[PDB]
């Protein structure tokens, strides 16, 4: 796998960047693509072999390699570039083409704005059932993305942790949410549970503590 | 202009076959090769295989075992089958058209050739044991801290999508947020609705599932 950052952001009529990096037995020999994933949309091919433009690209899209790293380089910025970029590369030991994780582009549109969060711990009528789900409700957030870390008693915790993506709100702003499902017990057997969001540096963070509910 | 579309079941049960039609228009398709790539939840691309036009069906190894990929040069489609499948293949699969010509590029087949110059629109296939379930409806609260209470409803482990939620009959509108649903690892979909207000009013949310035919009104108390 390559690696492409999470997120980057940009200003209209201006250049944004975004490398994608491996080994040499992949980007070193071989040559890299770049798809182009549009909210809610398909994947459109913007370069191939490393530098190429299928017809009907503009020319403000352009691709680069230097070593063990690739580059797709925007200029001119348009809002109409707000996507998911991924690269693709070829494989010397595999048969397969391998991609980057993806990096989402923001244009920025709108006053960058942090996260609410709201942590809701289990109702009593579902601890009844024996199940325990805590809920973290992300709200409000500019640009569209987050991350989400859960803490028991100050450790992190991964197991039975859904989060969702973030998805636009109607005033234009992001949301999200994450669950923790435990059963009752496991929810009894920790003094406290924290959802810490982070955003573009900052942590938000809600905390529930079982003794008080 | 140049088209391709994914069909097949949106959702599938563990054990089962997962079978994908990919038809296209536009161009001649016996004259071109056409890969089927899927993308998972939230995770990367991972190629599945391809069927050239000369012939010859290349599978990512990983997969080979479970994959099958055809070509029917007659209808202008080519299929997809995936066997033995787990909630590991929940994903939004494409069928996607290569380039003729020797670029430098691996994107098609796994090997030196041709690029992928036209994606198909994708389809979401969710792979879950689950039938149709109606759902359980919980309270919430922060009673565990400032003057405005926040409330909601956790609209808990339903199948399928969608459910609508709505407060006091749709009287209370203000203050409402309602959030797109996730897929636990039960198989299942929950989504949350939270309301957040500023001392006799009540709080009911209405929870509507029409694929079961039920509808659920849970009393929220703001202690």
């Amino acid at each position: 796998v390559l690696t492409q950052p999470p997120s980057v952001s940009g200003s209209l009529g201006q250049r944004v960047s975004i490398t994608c990096s491996g080994s040499s037995d992949n980007i070193g020999i071989f040559a890299v693509g770049w798809y182009q994933q549009v909210p809610g949309s398909g994947l459109r091919t913007i370069i191939y072999g490393n530098t190429k433009r299928p017809s009907g690209v503009p020319d403000r899209f352009s691709g680069s390699k230097s070593g063990n790293t690739a580059t797709l380089t925007i200029n001119s910025l348009q809002a109409e570039d707000e996507a998911d970029y991924f690269c693709v590369c070829g494989e010397s030991k595999s048969a397969t083409p391998v991609f980057g994780g993806g990096t989402t582009l923001t244009v920025l549109g709108q006053p960058k704005s942090p996260p609410s969060v709201t942590l809701f711990p289990p109702s009593t009528e579902e601890l009844n059932g024996n199940k325990a789900t805590l809920v973290c409700l992300i709200s409000d957030f500019y640009p569209g993305s987050v991350t989400v870390v859960w803490k028991a008693d100050g450790s992190t915790i991964t197991r039975n942790v859904e989060t969702t993506r973030a998805s636009k709100q109607s005033n234009s702003k992001y949301a999200a949410s994450s669950y923790l499902s435990l059963t009752s017990s496991d929810w009894k057997s920790k003094g406290s549970y924290s959802c810490e969001v982070t955003h573009e540096g900052s942590t938000v963070t809600k905390t529930v503590k079982p003794s008080e509910c | 202009q140049v088209q391709l579309q994914e069909s097949g079941p949106s959702l599938v049960k563990p054990s089962q076959t997962l079978s994908l039609t990919c038809t296209v228009s536009g161009f001649s398709l016996s004259s071109y090769s056409v890969s089927w790539v899927r993308q998972a939840p939230g995770k990367t691309l991972e190629w599945l295989g391809d069927a050239s036009n000369g012939g010859i069906i290349y599978y990512n190894p990983a997969l080979k075992s479970r994959l099958g990929i055809t070509r029917d040069n007659s209808k202008s489609q080519v299929s997809l089958s995936l066997n033995t499948i787990t909630p590991e293949d929940t994903a939004t699969y494409y069928c996607a058209k290569c380039s003729v010509g020797d670029s430098g590029s691996y994107a098609c087949t796994g090997r030196k050739g041709e690029y992928v110059d036209a994606w198909g629109q994708g389809l979401l296939v969710t792979v879950s044991s689950a039938s149709t379930t109606a759902p359980k409806v919980y309270p919430l609260s922060s009673c565990c801290s400032s003057s405005t209470v926040t409330l909601g409803c956790l609209v808990s482990s339903y199948m399928p999508e969608p459910v609508t939620v709505t407060w006091n009959s749709g009287a209370l509108k203000s203050g409402v947020h309602t959030f797109p649903a996730v897929l636990q690892s039960s198989g299942l979909y929950s989504l949350s609705s939270m309301v957040t207000v500023p001392g006799t009013q009540t709080f009911t949310c209405n929870v509507a599932h029409p694929a079961s035919s039920t509808k659920v009104d849970k009393a929220v108390d703001p202690r």
